[PDB]
């Protein structure tokens, strides 16, 4: 037969997830970003876990071992690029401080929130996945999208949008027509 | 000495102008002497930048006065030309308030420069 | 005292891309 | 307008570029990658058009059909610059651009740099720095409101507050080794290219114009060994984005031209 | 208005013909058919219509190209 | 550690019978090699950091006056031209120098050299 | 005049919004002589635990009590003074550790405590937004700290 | 299950105000005094033992 294909899972249930601190401080979370459930909390906290770790295997290896800076490395550029660690902090140190606010920070929705393009997050979240942000010439309705550096100040209305310069959406027509009746 | 102090040097000026021109398309920038005032009164300002060839230069020295009571950053460019120009406005601005926002998505380049304007104070 | 064939020329590709429009 | 042909490249301020068939009357693509407004603009008979943005002080050159583009940055530091001379100011913005060539251009940026460019190279090949000098220092009359002349003066701060001229044009006769920059310094200046395109100097200048140069063209009549050239500038009070410039003393609207021969 | 453009152009003897990626932008269109895109490089190669082939379109999210 | 410092003190010293029969010995070359020598010889931040751990210089220098000394007092006696006030005119302020060292080594070539000067 | 303590600021009800990375632990006195019986480093065993940078900190009274262990506990001792145990000075008469610890806690909502002590743990759970560190099986456990 | 939360949290906002004070941006307009009066034999500092 075909090969297999890879998969995994991008989430992990927490240790304890009846801890009250840890509700209050999902119930926290959620309500500042705008968060459908706690699935996006426990895949932020995954990912960040991921890179944490890593992180200490390579601080544990000695300086200039070869698999700590060629490793360490490709981490700090990775995580500078999505923008996540600042340009001053290039270092695992500051890798270890990172936090899941700091990954919330570059969702798509919460930067067209504070870009101005939407009043609320939930407004940001509804302009997303109705197709009317487009990031550079791509539209992207996924509200999950991690926005890149770059790409910050691309974000914008989609050619397409009645928001961005096409035509009336069907509310908006359907009522001049009956108006105009 | 010179009753415009301090002045920002040609490095720092470009990333000051920098951070006015962001903080102008985000509705974080309040121009002009009377509206940069304000700010300071209600303290919602970060810091005050200023242009140091105003003409006369007295008509914008009571700024450094609330600043100061205030302590809040102040610095002198050396152009009004470019300040307004970057500001977003058609016409010349001698002075200009970026407007307290935690919240903000230029957070990060606003602390950078005001850390370098107290670095010259 | 150091004791240390050509291979083919690259060519410019023949063709290239060609752009119209209509309508 | 690309040379000879019917394309028309439109930058516009909400950080895009725009091409039209104007036979077809129509729209065709957008591009998309400026962080700022697209200020200017220029085009050969290529479909290579290049582009500045302004504050982010990045000079663009789109190969329309490739579908890609290439990023021009200057990235000088007067630090560096007095250290290896042991008034150098620090850029601000790219506003002009023009073409000399399929594969060379050259920009102007609001601290009076012209830089020569070519596209093997992403930084500036050639730089001339304060090319329309450093505008008139303020009178001391109007900085302060001291009686004493001395506080008026210490006000000046000596040269601190000298800022240089804008290069508000910029024009480059098509696949020659000739171009012209404007500002409203009050001349127009013609620079020479290299053989090599490796730099270049001032030609000379033409002092008629006063005011703002807002746009340079160039037109050329006669037989091929024997051409003249006339070159017209549109010179206006104000700069044409906005009212930023102060009233320039003798500056009026109207067009400056320039006949120019050739002997030798 | 429609534009048609072709890239990574390989002349191939072997075969007889020349291959390329076809990329079309058709802003406020659906899309272009096969008959008229085989029209218009017809015309653009200066070759029949008979001998033009063309497949395996995708439309990018969004629409548009 | 000593015994090091006694193995490079050893190995210099071979270096200085080296030169002794290098053709440059004879060149004024050296006399400039040897002033070369001589005037050559004369909390927020850390609540971050991870820290996982639980001066020989002024040595350095004075290796390397000891160096320039001893050649110099070598070539001079090998060569008596390069024996005369003009030539070790520019050397007298860093002997007096010398002389102040701590070290006794140096010194003692200080004192070499000044009686052959004498 | 009567007295009711403000609610700390960094509280969100029962989740603590100001401990975050790099974490401040105060370290026990048992907490030493258990780490030394399982063989954990101090440092390295807290950044295991946390997988981030963790600055311990002994107060006075800690710091008294090893001294009075005795001889027996000479190693602790030399542990517990490793420069990169930073000291907390004390301005109370009392050298009894367990209050100094609940005490400090209740001022100030950004420690970390470390111990093993059935009573002391038991009191300081009473306090909302305090987590709990302590040594048990081969490594260190962290009891409510959200961030885990 | 989106906007369920949203209604969770900005219903505990309005609770934390009543267990402590919180920052509210300041003062807006003329100082107005103190709306809900002031207590003369209360405090709330945190007492040092
Ligand atoms: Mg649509
Ligand atoms: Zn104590």
């Amino acid at each position: 037969p075909r090969a297999p294909r890879t998969y995994s899972k991008t989430y992990s249930t927490p240790k304890r997830p009846y801890e009250s601190s840890r509700l209050d401080a999902e119930l926290k979370l959620a309500g500042e970003f705008g968060l459908k459930n706690k699935k996006e909390i426990y895949r932020i906290s995954f990912q960040l876990s991921k890179i944490r770790r890593a992180a200490r295997d390579l601080l544990t290896r000695d300086e200039k071992d070869p698999k700590r800076l060629f490793e360490g490395n490709a981490l700090i550029r990775r995580l500078v690029r999505v923008g996540v660690l600042s340009e001053d902090k290039k270092k695992l140190d500051y890798v270890l401080a990172l936090k899941v606010e700091d990954f919330l920070e570059r969702r798509l929705q919460t930067q067209v929130y504070k870009l101005g393009l939407a009043k609320s997050v939930h407004h940001a979240r509804v302009l997303i996945t109705q197709r009317h942000i487009a990031v550079g010439k791509q539209i992207v309705n996924i509200p999950s999208f991690m926005v890149r550096l770059d790409s910050e100040k691309h974000i914008d209305f989609a050619p397409t949008s009645p928001f961005g310069g096409a035509r009336p959406g069907r509310v908006a027509r359907r009522n001049a027509a009956r108006k105009a009746e | 000495n010179p009753k415009a102090f301090p002045l920002a040097d040609a490095a720092l000026t470009q990333q000051i102008l920098d951070v006015v021109q962001q903080a102008a398309n985000l509705r974080q920038l309040k121009k002009g002497a009377n509206e940069a005032t304000k700010t300071l009164n209600r303290g919602i300002s970060e810091f005050i930048i200023m242009a140091a060839d105003c003409e006369p230069i007295e008509i914008l020295l009571h700024l450094p006065l609330l600043c100061e009571d205030k302590n809040v950053p102040y610095v002198f460019v050396p152009s009004r030309v470019a300040l307004g120009r970057a500001c977003g406005v058609s016409r010349p601005v001698i002075a200009a308030s970026i407007t307290t926002n935690d919240a903000s998505a230029i957070k990060t380049q606003i602390y950078a420069v005001k850390d370098k304007i107290e670095t010259l104070l | 005292f150091d004791p240390s064939p050509r291979a083919a020329k690259k060519r410019r590709p023949a063709a290239k891309g060609k752009n119209l429009s209509f309508k | 307008f690309r040379k000879n042909s019917d394309q028309l490249y439109a930058s516009c301020a909400d950080f895009k570029i725009r091409t039209y068939s104007i036979n077809q009357f129509s729209q065709l693509e957008i591009l998309y990658g400026h962080h700022d407004i697209v200020e200017d603009i220029s085009a050969l008979a290529m479909e290579r058009c290049v582009t500045v943005g302004a504050r982010d002080r990045t000079a663009m050159l789109w190969k329309i059909p490739d579908e890609t583009r290439l990023t021009f940055r200057g990235g000088d530091e007067p630090q560096k610059l007095l250290r290896r001379w042991m008034l150098f100011f620090c850029e601000g913005s790219i506003d002009v651009v023009s073409m000399v060539d399929d594969f060379h251009f050259i920009t102007g940026s609001d601290n009076g740099n012209i830089c020569l460019w070519s596209l093997a190279k992403k930084k500036p090949i050639f730089t001339e720095r304060i090319a329309h000098g450093i505008l008139p220092e303020p009178s001391f009359n109007d900085i302060s409101g001291e009686t004493d002349e001395e506080l008026r003066k210490r006000q000046l701060q000596g040269k601190k507050l000298l800022q240089p001229f804008w290069i508000t044009s910029l024009y480059a006769i098509p696949y020659s080794n000739v171009f012209i920059s404007g500002s409203w310094s009050g001349s127009l200046k013609v620079w020479k290219i290299s053989d090599n395109l490796r730099s270049f100097e001032l030609l000379g200048e033409l002092s008629g114009a006063k005011g703002v140069v807002t746009k340079i063209q160039v037109v050329e009549s006669g037989k091929h060994g024997k051409e003249k050239f006339r070159i017209l500038a549109s010179i206006a009070k104000e700069h044409r984005l906005g009212r930023w410039i102060a009233n320039v003393s003798g500056a009026r609207n109207g067009i400056y031209s320039a006949v120019i021969d050739q002997t030798g | 208005a429609v534009t048609i453009r072709t890239r990574k152009v390989i002349s191939n003897p072997l075969l007889a013909r020349k291959q390329f990626v076809v990329d079309v932008l058709h802003p406020n269109r659906a899309n272009v058919s096969k008959d008229e895109l085989r029209e218009k490089l017809a015309e653009v190669y200066k070759a029949e219509k008979d001998a033009v082939s063309v497949f395996g379109f995708r439309t990018q999210f969004g629409g548009g190209k | 550690n000593l015994r090091n410092q006694n193995k490079l003190s050893e190995l210099l010293r071979r270096y200085l019978l080296g030169l002794n029969h290098n053709s440059d010995s004879e060149s004024e070359s050296i006399l400039k090699f040897c002033h070369q020598l001589f005037q050559e010889s004369e909390e927020k931040e850390d609540f971050f950091l991870v820290n996982l751990e639980s001066s020989n210089s002024l040595l350095l220098n004075s290796t390397l006056q000891k160096f320039a000394l001893d050649l110099l007092r070598n070539v001079i006696t090998r060569h008596r031209s390069f024996l005369t006030v003009s030539h070790l005119e520019g050397f007298i302020p860093f002997l007096r120098d010398s002389l102040l060292s701590e070290n006794e080594g140096v010194v003692i070539s200080t004192l070499r050299i000044l009686i052959t000067l004498i | 005049t009567r007295n009711i303590p403000q609610v700390s600021s960094a509280l969100f009800f029962q989740y603590n919004q100001a401990i975050k990375p790099p974490y401040q632990v105060l370290i026990d006195t048992n907490f030493i002589n258990f780490s030394i019986q399982k063989k954990v480093d101090i440092v390295r065993g807290m950044m295991d635990c946390l997988l981030a940078k963790c600055n311990p900190l002994i107060t006075d009274c800690v710091m008294a009590e090893l001294e009075k262990l005795g001889p027996k506990y000479r190693i602790a001792l030399k542990l517990a003074r490793d420069p990169r145990i930073k000291r907390l000075s004390c301005s109370h008469k009392g050298t009894y550790a367990d209050d100094c610890l609940v005490h400090r806690v209740l001022q100030h909502k950004c420690y970390i405590v470390a111990t093993n002590d059935a009573g002391l743990k038991q009191r300081i759970r009473k306090i909302p937004g305090i987590p709990l560190m302590s040594v048990g099986g081969h490594a260190y456990v962290i009891e409510k700290l959200p961030d885990v | 299950s989106r906007v369920k939360k949203r209604k969770k949290y900005q219903k505990a906002q309005k609770k934390l105000k009543s267990v402590r004070a919180v920052y509210s941006g300041g003062q807006s307009g003329v100082y107005e005094g103190e709306k809900t009066g002031i207590k003369k034999g209360l405090t709330r500092s945190v007492k040092f033992k």
